[PDB]
């Protein structure tokens, strides 16, 4: 009825994607083999995990999700790992050989190669479903397919349905920290070819990750096991309509065309809480309005992006749990108290409230403090414009030295593909640059 | 599966990957014998992307063996883990090069080239999804090279897609345990920049270095030296041996390391290396690790990245630890000698983590940067081969081959276009 | 609806501040960890705690006040002492390297380093009150961040707010005791820069508790932990109305323009009694008139400024008990009979009577002995100039001789402001001067 | 952390440190393996900020060895606790600085001070927040000056921001150790007053005669003085070491005791000092300690405050008392003896304590006055180096390393610039 689907691709991405379904079935509570603990009663009134969690004529209910990427390994463990009762051989696609992180090769010359298999699988999910609303892709400029292989994967699939949409989570290239230097490759290639086939997806950066698990978590050396955990809370929290009762049950598709008001600079940032300790967990009280006040942070802002150099356009804060329309609501005067922040004016208020009654659920082992209620601050500004901008001065330059491009070169694209996907983020730069401009007199 | 395989000519390589076998066979410990001993499957899950398992078991290398003469065959037929090879792949020489290159590359060169890359073949159909090979001789002579070059050429044509990454001895400035090196070594070199893929620089004075001072040890042979490089060597397919959160294969590596293909000769950092009271003296983190990582002293390599400029740096990292600290050590690093790293390279260090380090140790450091320090190797090396060149000394049992001058002209220019093109990347901004 | 918040500052500084919260913490007896022995019965006509010690959603009641300092030794006492419990982690903010009694270096060096985080911490618990009135803020012109950080300290938060009360708690240097030489330099460059920062605030000197102590509390060989507990009291009681039931709760702006009538000279004494023995507890009856007539002894003058050499402006004796109205009033027409008091005849009387009903409470351990009545002689005359002098004249030569003026022009700060905070004691001692001359005619 | 590191040379220096960090370890407990066998947090709390935990728990220093010829090495390195060291810090020389200052700071001086630098820089950046490092040698040669005068100017530049406290052996006016003193130390305080950030003065004569007189003992040897003397320079950092009612660091110290940065030459007192019998004679009070305080015998150095005048006087104060005392016993000295006391320096005297003593004592006093009765010091030195110089006694020994005589003359009128400047001060009000 209410269906969304998984896809995972890249070291980090399917990385995120085993801390995700580790989650869900935590939070239903479902074991990792596949079978409650106890039997279901029939009932009416919403769905429940049969979103994703797949219904079989036994304790056997697998996820609703496909992992694909040309870097096989790593989705072994998984193969290996207690969940090998949970998933489902026909769930697991790999490729042998992965890009080496040539967004050309996995996206042109191990493109070729498993597409095939994954819109099949794709077909038996979504004939497999009914009333699938969207997306869920997972995927990384990093572990190469995560960008090469994803984008041809979109490039497709949304020619195959299009009506469904595009939930998009990826990497960005951290701003200062990175993981190597043909990033720049990956991603613009990427891009120029990731919009039109993209509805909407947020850039989660892990500097952000790092410091503010170290501040907020009280984190002294985190991992992909925290970070996984970290992007692991937010998704939990971005579709609780779809799973749970809240007073406005807020959806995907709501979210479309409203959060990204016009079609093309429909990115965003999202700066969850409350993430502290046990001992902070205690010796604080995690107000409304210390989630709320403390949600526009900058510092608190979850992608290295400064939203105070840029200027607000919406803001989706559902909430998990005890919330209160009106307290919350005066919160959200105070957002429009903010003499810092400085709104889409045209777009005066864009606000759609979530308030989804289960408060969050912890993961045991984890760092982040039980509390009441959650924020999800989905918000789209002017400000991420500029470490675009980075990237393509850097990339740029190295491509101005031609540097690697024999890489590229020798698996089929062609020269223009860079100067014009150049192009690509000359025209988002005027998108960025045109509508943070005021709308005259 | 990214198996690959080994092959070794080489005065010494002959010993070095012999050395190098022994030491996988602890990181797989199973037996000399050729069965496994060890108390995990993660030594047998990706055992086979160097192994081979046979009927009974017997687990087997994917090496291959150069040799001129069977004096090495017998050696390592000698050698503790012998049982544990395959008597098929001892391809030896009944003659020996004396290092005059020439009479290894045509004389027998062309005399024992046929029955191994037809054995060779034979591994070549029994790899899957062969990500590459290993050779391994040295670049001043012919005992490795004489063959080794047309074993590049030959495999190179006849797997255009598979990766080749040498290493081969180089001569170092100050000790000539040959003359006739600048010869071997520069017509060896013109084929290397055109045929090889990667390439990692061969000291000796080095590894007396690193045993010496840093090791502090006084009786420096081969072995202990062969045990210091097969341990990088050894260390570089681990995150492609064995899981790892942040993981890069030779692929992603060489592609993540190489502006322009000629400049897959790359130095080598490897550490640690105490001797045994240094831990009683101190301990083990990421951030001295790194403190290690940039030591010109363990810059294994002629060249000097505190004259040159690191065109490009890299971190092999095995172990269990928390990358909120080694990228942290990264970029620091990357600031605090900012004029050694080439400029318009925005990060030209990069990252990677093996879940396990090597056995033994908790952590493990691998580098493998590129600078340019190189042209004084190239400089030194091609000017002895200038020097005698205007001497023609030694081209009697060099034209006794019957090659031309104009070859050792071509490998010439050749050679010193490489470095001057060395020094444009370098100087430029 | 009436909040306070106490900011911790200098060695000595945060001493106070600990006997402080160790002592309201006893009086309201919430035990250290944060709960109170038992539960909380539900009432009205007043608030409770609730200014100072932070409601929960559990036993859990921290404090609403602050620790800055840049010497962060001994904050961690507190960060193990018993009450690592009470305390909470984001309430604590410290510098690692003080000063070294570089006032420019706390104020200037390292005033830059902790500003922030202060700030956000002060936002923190503001927006987490409501009807804060004023502002707790504890210093001391010896551990050096307490003159130089709080310069800042007081420099920004009053241009942040402003309408709260400035309640100034620091000590001045000692008469003929001290701590260092330097002190010259710390004060005055404080001074100049402390008045205009300032709304008003009481001068506490040392040797006046040693003195004191010894006779009255019948003290051999007291410290910190006596003179902490000695300020721990009088500032127990300066503050009663906003907790306690008093006939007239008078309050702290209610005492601000009125107490120090014009903006300049606005400091103060302050002698609290009754401090006795427990044989003197004993032996002794503890008059009204004898806490009231014994508030202007000189020699219990709790700063080492002789009253008699100087002229009364006001005193709000608050007082702490079983007190009468008649009995007080008439004990004040005996203050109006004292001919050896003068009084600042433009302002005749200028008295306002604090009578709350709570007698003290005492804590374990102590060497003040329990009784039924407690003075606060908040005055302010004419006298204290003087050793404002004495400060002006032996930091004129020191200052003369160029004395250790390397340190801090080593750390920027210019000589004009040096010889102009001489004008500015100049200006201060043309107002003692002039405000002290009896109107013409 | 405002954790500091230690630096010795010096002929005694050298022993100096190795009973320093002894006596620190007795404070600290830790075996001499170099694991905590104690039984406070307290010992672990501040440790770092002079040891250096290792993997395994291995508690090292932050101390660095000089020395110009190994015999130190092995000594210490035969010392006990010797195996609560690091091996690395073990630089040495191979010649030895005959003391001619010179030799140990050109000749040799240039010559090892590289190594020295390197992992000293190696010991900063396992420094958080470094508050300094303790430096020692003594001032009349080379052994430690020699290459310790490199050692002040290379980190000084090298750490405009750290504190420099530096304690080395002066001369005594009477015995003379050597006769190249004058200009060892001429050519060293020319340095010294310009680059050193805290001194204290090291005579031999003044140890001896608390040994002999005071300590009524009659055996007389380095160790115990070095006993005597690390006692005090252990004491203080113990506030800043451990907590305190009163607490002051050498930043508050220096900052707090220097009018003028020319002024951090500084005398010392610590008590108290008995032989056995002494305790039943009497006991121990603060105002007794005081009665000690102002001791011109427990003036360990050759200036007298008799004769000269207290510049400055402060006291530190380990233990637990009333600081009602303390103070009460403070002013009422700085009357006493106010002529003593320089004049237009209220409140001259200055205070501390620390809520723990040393071990074995309850309560801790020391002195770090300045009067200016140094004078007579550098009076007596620079007219020996006079008289000689007027002969050029020696020079041959002296140009034979190079330097010029006018370096002589600018260590020479600049050494009674100094002087004369600590001169009108004294005479001034
Ligand atoms: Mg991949
Ligand atoms: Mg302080």
């Amino acid at each position: 009825m209410r269906e969304v689907i998984s896809i995972h691709v890249g070291q980090g991405g399917i990385q995120v994607g085993n801390a995700c379904w580790e989650l869900f079935c935590l939070e239903h509570g479902i074991q990792p083999d596949g079978q409650m603990p106890s039997d279901k009663t029939i009932g009416g009134g919403d769905d429940a995990f049969n979103t994703f969690f797949s219904e079989t004529g036994a304790g056997k209910h697998v996820p609703r999700a496909v992992f694909l990427d040309l870097e096989p390994t790593v989705i072994d463990e998984v193969r290996t790992g207690t969940y090998r009762q949970l998933f489902h051989p026909e769930q697991l696609i790999s490729g042998k050989e992965d890009a080496a992180n040539n967004f050309a090769r996995g996206h042109y010359t191990i493109g070729k190669e498993i597409v095939d298999l994954c819109l099949d699988r794709i077909r038996k999910l979504a004939d497999n479903c009914t009333g699938l609303q969207g997306f869920l892709v997972f995927n990384s400029v990093g572990g190469g397919t995560g960008s090469g292989l994803g984008s041809l994967l979109l490039e497709r699939l949304s020619v195959d349905y299009g009506k469904k949409s595009k939930l998009g989570f990826t990497i960005y290239p951290s701003p200062q920290v990175s993981t190597a230097v043909v990033e720049p490759y990956n991603s613009i290639l990427s891009t120029h070819s990731l919009l039109e086939h993209t509805d909407v997806a947020v850039m989660l950066d892990n500097e952000a990750i790092y410091d503010i698990c170290r501040r907020n978590l009280d984190i002294e050396r985190p991992t992909y096991t925290n970070l996984n955990r970290l992007i692991a809370q937010v998704i939990s929290s971005l579709t609780a309509s779809l799973r749970f009762d809240g007073a406005l049950n807020v959806d995907i598709t709501e979210f479309q065309t409203n959060l990204v008001p016009y079609p093309r600079i429909h990115f965003m940032l999202s700066s969850y809480a409350p993430i502290i300790s046990a001992e902070k967990a205690y010796h604080e009280q995690l107000s409304v309005a210390e989630i709320t006040n403390s949600a526009f942070e900058p510092a608190n802002m979850m992608a290295k992006c400064d939203p105070r150099h840029g200027k607000y356009m919406a803001c989706s804060m559902m909430y998990r749990g005890d919330v209160v329309p009106k307290d919350v609501n005066a919160s959200i005067a105070t957002i429009k108290t903010k003499r810092t922040i400085q709104f889409v004016d045209w777009c005066p208020t864009g606000f759609k409230v979530g308030i989804n009654y289960q408060p969050p659920t912890v993961v045991p082992g984890g760092d982040l403090a039980k509390v009441m209620r959650a924020v999800c601050m989905i918000s789209n500004s002017t400000a991420i414009a500029e470490v675009f901008s980075r990237l393509d001065h850097k990339f740029d330059l190295m491509y101005a030295k031609r540097a690697f491009v024999h890489w590229y070169v020798g698996e089929g694209m062609e020269e223009g593909e860079f100067s014009e996907a150049r192009e690509d983020l000359a025209a988002l730069e005027k998108d960025y640059e045109e509508v943070g401009i005021e709308t005259a007199e | 599966m990214r198996e690959i395989v080994h092959i070794q000519g080489g005065q010494c390589g002959n010993q070095i990957g012999a050395k190098f076998w022994e030491v996988i066979s602890d990181e797989h410990g199973i037996d000399p014998t050729g069965t496994y001993h060890g108390d995990s499957d993660l030594q047998l899950e990706r055992i086979n992307v160097y192994y081979n398992e046979a009927t009974g078991g017997r687990y087997v290398p994917r090496a291959i063996l150069m040799d001129l003469e069977p004096g090495t065959m017998d050696s390592v037929r000698a050698g503790p883990f012998g049982q544990l090879f395959r008597p098929d792949n001892f391809v030896f020489g009944q003659t020996g090069a004396g290092n005059n290159w020439a009479k290894g590359h045509y004389t027998e060169g062309a005399e024992l080239i046929d029955s191994v890359l037809d054995v060779v073949r034979k591994e070549a159909e029994g790899c899957d999804c062969l990500q590459g090979f290993q050779i391994t001789h040295s670049l001043g002579g012919g005992t490795g090279s004489g063959m080794g070059t047309l074993l590049i050429s030959k495999v190179r044509e006849e797997y255009p897609d598979r990766i080749m990454e040498t290493f081969s001895v180089v001569p170092s400035p100050k000790v000539s345990d040959t003359v006739v090196e600048p010869y071997n070594a520069t017509l060896s070199v013109h084929q290397l920049v055109e045929n090889a893929d990667e390439c990692m620089v061969i000291d000796n004075e080095a590894l007396y270095d690193i045993c010496f001072r840093t090791l502090k040890l006084t009786t420096p042979t081969y072995g202990d030296l062969n045990h210091l490089v097969s341990a990088a060597m050894s260390g570089v397919t681990c995150c492609l041996r064995f899981p790892g959160q942040l993981n890069s294969d030779l692929r992603k590596l060489a592609v993540n390391l190489i502006p322009f293909p000629r400049l897959h000769f790359f130095m080598i950092g490897f550490a640690p290396l105490t001797s045994r009271g240094s831990q009683q003296y101190r301990a083990l983190t990421v951030p001295e690790l790194t403190q290690q990582m940039f030591d010109a002293k363990n810059m294994m390599c002629a060249a000097d990245p505190r004259h040159g400029r690191y065109l490009t740096a890299s971190a092999l990292f095995r172990g269990r630890m928390s990358t909120k600290e080694v990228d942290e050590q990264m970029l620091n690093v990357q600031n605090k000698n900012s004029s050694y790293f080439v400029e318009w390279i925005p990060n030209n260090i990069k990252s990677s983590i093996c879940d396990i380090p090597p056995k033994g140790l908790k952590m493990a450091v691998t580098f493998v940067g590129n600078s340019t320090a190189i042209q004084e190797m190239f400089k030194r090396v091609a000017e002895q081969f200038t020097a005698m060149f205007r001497r023609k000394a030694f081209l009697h049992w060099y034209t006794g081959e019957g090659m031309d001058e104009m070859e050792f002209t071509e490998a010439e220019s050749n050679m010193n276009d490489l470095v001057s093109e060395y020094q444009q990347y370098q100087d430029a901004t």
